[PDB]
């Protein structure tokens, strides 16, 4: 009872799993003359509050809500313009004079959560509204960039078609297939290597030819490797409260061995992702065309790439059975670990099937992709009312059967 | 002095609902130099914003511009050594408190940081006064 004093003094955050039932149940039925009255008292006057709680949880079965109304009606709960003007309306956070690693109205806070998906959790990072709009001034000048770009299939159709039909053509002929999927893409990237990149770039003019300066561009970027994240406090509390694990022993060893609690994180290599998509698009795609350049100009055989940001695909083209080029392979793999491009063990880097963004090509025909979609028909059913749910059904059943998977099937699911 | 006596001309369509409000309506009509007049024309509009939003609220006007111990201590309440803070609207009943900060942002952006602030700012003071005294329940009136 008396430990709620030096513990948390909430009331109603005591948790039934410290005292046994029958004691709960025997302490609210004793002796009790100016805690309980007689009769229900529906009408609830002011003042008797309490007394009528607590003879409304005693008569129902439930008596923890009687002993938490025990507990608290016992009372256990026992002329310059610079500084005196800012503090009636003006805005003194206005971004008026900034540095390298803030703005003088924060340090772009970022708040960490996650998404399900088939294989593992994704990462998440939801933004407060100024470094949401500084980053979305980003991806603005980055997807004007990438617009200006040719080889990138993120957001371009047009592209994503060339880039299947030159599959199609490629598989139909014999080319040699590169599927490379990139591990740890967001948590591995950094935005110092944003900094050198716009940097050591010129991004020139159509007509003017005047050498654009990108030094707001510089300034936020550097405002993004100054962002702090803000740890969840669930984990708080399940690993204050208490198997070995390498991010327990940091916290074990950094509540009072240092400073305080952790509650914001702060490094050099985040790139959160879903904020900086389309800057490391623009980056990998200067990259694979560096990389193909040099295999061009090295093995003298002729490569084409697309790539999406997180996974890519290499055409290419032989001279002049397929055992005498595992040295390039390495070597293009040794070349993109030098860079911040390591390539997962999934990539296949054969000749006989092709993949990009789950839509698998083979020699003569294509993949219908069937259970896939009868999983997606049979999940989802987002109901509000019937007609919605069947123009959705409808719309399911049309990218069904666009895959060729049967007509015998969608009756079943219409029924 | 093109709009000065103009503005003060002009500002005549005004309403002294409440007392202070006559009380700095003399003072600034009553003084004409060029440091001070920017500053109360200011704080006499937030005055008149604050007054409009806390009133629309059951208002007690905090007119002395004092902190919550003092106003705590007016009755007999001990003092559980609390942080400074000076509010901008207060009702206490029985041994409850009704605290109310409210301000003017014309920018979004601004005015979730200022909300945030303020509600960070409200919320630890009730880990100390629900400890060894009374409750509170913040409320903030944020108008664009
Ligand atoms: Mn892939």
């Amino acid at each position: 009872v008396s430990l709620h004093e030096v513990k948390d003094f909430d009331p109603d955050v005591l948790p039934p799993e410290v005292y046994k039932e029958l004691c709960d149940a025997v302490y609210k039925s004793s002796e009790k003359c100016n805690f309980f009255l007689e009769g229900v008292l529906d009408v609830c006057p002011l003042g008797l509050l309490l007394k009528n709680l607590t003879t409304s949880s005693y008569v129902d079965e439930e008596y923890f809500m009687c002993f938490k109304y025990l507990l608290i009606q016992g009372h256990f709960d026992q002329f310059t313009n610079a500084a005196l003007r800012n503090l009636c309306f003006y805005s003194e956070d206005s971004p008026t004079e900034f540095t390298s690693i803030s703005s003088n109205s924060g340090n772009l806070k970022f708040g960490l959560s996650y998404k399900e998906q088939v294989g593992s959790n994704r990462e998440l990072y939801v933004g407060d509204l100024n470094t949401k709009l500084m980053t979305r001034l980003v991806e603005d000048f980055s997807e004007a960039v990438g617009n200006s770009m040719k080889y990138t299939c993120l957001n371009s159709e047009k592209e994503f078609e060339r880039a299947i039909c030159d599959m199609k053509m490629a598989v139909n002929n014999g080319d040699l297939s590169c599927s490379y999927d990139h591990s740890k893409w967001g948590p591995t990237m950094s935005p110092a290597l944003f900094l050198a990149l716009l940097q050591m770039l010129e991004l020139r003019t159509p007509v003017d030819r005047s050498k654009i300066d990108l030094d707001s561009v510089k300034s936020i970027l550097k405002w993004h490797l100054h962002k702090v994240v803000e740890v969840p406090i669930n984990v708080a509390e399940a690993y204050c409260i208490g198997s070995t694990s390498l991010s327990e022993e940091f916290f074990h060893q950094t509540m009072q061995l240092n400073g305080q609690i952790p509650s914001h994180i702060m490094s050099v290599l985040d790139m959160g992702q879903g904020i900086l998509h389309n800057t490391s698009d623009l980056y990998g795609l200067i990259t694979e065309q560096f990389l193909c350049y040099a295999l061009d100009l090295l093995y003298d055989v002729i490569p084409v790439s697309y790539t999406s940001s997180d996974d890519q695909i290499t055409l290419i083209k032989t001279p002049s059975d397929a055992a005498e080029w595992l040295e390039m392979i390495c070597f293009h793999e040794f070349l993109s670990s030098k860079l911040n491009k390591f390539v997962s063990p999934k990539s296949v880097i054969g000749t006989f099937v092709a993949e990009f963004k789950s839509r698998f090509f083979v020699m003569g025909e294509e993949t219908p992709l069937l259970t896939k979609f009868v999983a997606a028909a049979l999940h989802n059913v987002k109901c509000k009312t019937p007609t919605q749910l069947s123009e959705t059904i409808d719309t399911i059943c049309d990218q069904c059967i666009a895959n060729g998977v049967s007509t015998k099937i969608v009756t079943r699911i219409s029924k | 002095d093109e709009y000065v006596q103009e503005l003060k001309g002009l500002i005549r369509k005004h309403i002294p609902e409440r007392c202070e409000f006559g009380h700095q309506k003399v003072t600034f009509l009553s003084q004409v130099h060029p440091s001070p007049l920017l500053t109360e024309g200011f704080k006499l509009l937030s005055s008149l914003v604050e007054l409009e939003s806390c009133e629309a609220h059951a208002c007690q006007a905090n007119t002395d511009q004092r902190f919550v111990d003092v106003i705590l201590s007016d009755n007999g309440i001990l003092c559980p050594t609390l942080p400074k803070v000076i509010p901008d609207g207060f009702k206490l009943t029985g041994k409850t408190l009704i605290l109310l900060e409210t301000f003017v942002r014309v920018n979004p952006d601004e005015f979730e940081k200022k909300w945030k602030a303020d509600m960070s700012k409200l919320l630890n003071l009730k880990h100390d006064l629900q400890k060894s005294g009374v409750t509170l329940v913040p409320i903030v009136d944020g108008r664009s």
